[PDB]
């Protein structure tokens, strides 16, 4: 069964500052016999990338195991090989979005060997969604239909393009693979067109990792800061998205970023409005705002 | 959802 008689409603919060930005998260298991969202929140990278921040949302299926292991090493996956570094000062923004494409490949080969050899009905997958933020810029990552979105000068900005079975780009890599779309669904089963884990969507003979039934591959797209009206960064899974439209949430948010500076509380309302819309799914939320945010 | 088809 996919839902319960009574959703769990209990909520999990985190939240933190740094680097001049603030976030707070929440997550709710809601109508799901499963809970197998995951996340990750870091304010500060290693090896000399301090003031660097990394926010992402996993959104997990056929169990929480790729979600798990994607929440506690993709960053590393991202910020340890060699296209991420290139080789000299910091890396140049084509560094970092080659670096974020090779981590999301890497962290995926090598989920791959490790499913193999402890064999075991643990065919899970987990989409993504995340920022990667910089002192001059925010990398938006997306591999799935989680959906990130930034909100500048008091309007959306930007958000990224869900990856759907049925849009073109992706029903021609499925149908080069010789699957098919059936129903909304790759073959017929699989409602995620892009993300990490579902091995049994990439073994198909003649083709690279990104031209599999399922892709691993993100799309980057760097958006260069500004201090000045750069506000805040919604990132959340389709269980939010599903009920609430990019103007519509980003201007409960900015709404509500205006009578609190609770950001965890700011969360639980967008998950518990969601909820109350009926959105029968998992829901997490991140919300992370820079210094020129609404202020309470 | 994601594998429930209903
Ligand atoms: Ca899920
Ligand atoms: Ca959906
Ligand atoms: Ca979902
Ligand atoms: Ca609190």
């Amino acid at each position: 069964g996919a839902f319960l008689d009574k959703p769990k409603m209990e909520k999990h919060n985190a939240q933190g500052q740094g680097n001049g930005l603030r976030y707070g998260l929440s997550s709710m298991q809601g109508w799901r016999v499963e809970m197998e969202d995951a996340h990750t929140a870091v304010i500060g990278l290693p090896s000399g990338l301090e003031s660097w921040s990394f926010f992402a949302v996993y959104d997990g299926h056929a169990g929480s195991q790729v979600a798990k292991y994607c929440c506690e090493h993709l960053l590393d996956h991202i910020t340890n090989n060699q296209d991420f570094k290139g080789s000299a000062g910091a890396p140049s923004v084509e560094n970092v979005k080659n670096g974020i494409r090779t981590g999301f490949l890497e962290i995926d080969e090598h989920m791959r060997v490790m499913s193999e050899k402890k064999h075991g009905a643990d065919r899970s997958g987990s989409t993504a969604v995340g920022v990667l933020i910089s002192p001059q810029h925010t990398y938006f990552i997306n591999c799935g239909e989680s959906r990130g979105l930034l909100c500048r000068n008091r309007k959306v900005h930007f958000f990224t393009q869900d990856h759907k079975p049925s849009n073109p780009l992706e029903k021609e890599r499925i149908q080069n693979a010789g699957g098919s779309v059936m129903i909304q669904r790759v073959n017929g089963s699989l409602a995620v067109s892009r993300a990490l884990g579902d091995f049994d969507y990439k073994c198909v003979h003649g083709k690279g990792p990104t031209e599999q039934l399922v892709s691993p591959e993100p799309e980057v797209h760097d958006i260069e800061r500004s201090e000045e009206d750069d506000q805040f960064i919604i990132l959340a899974c389709d269980g939010i998205w599903d009920v609430m439209g990019n103007e519509e949430l980003c201007d409960f948010v900015r709404s509500r970023l205006e009578v609190t500076d609770d950001l965890e509380k700011v969360c639980n309302e967008v998950v518990d409005t969601c909820l109350y819309k009926g959105s029968r799914d998992n829901m997490s939320v991140i919300l992370i705002c820079f210094p020129n945010a609404p202020k309470v | 959802m994601s594998i429930y088809v209903a």
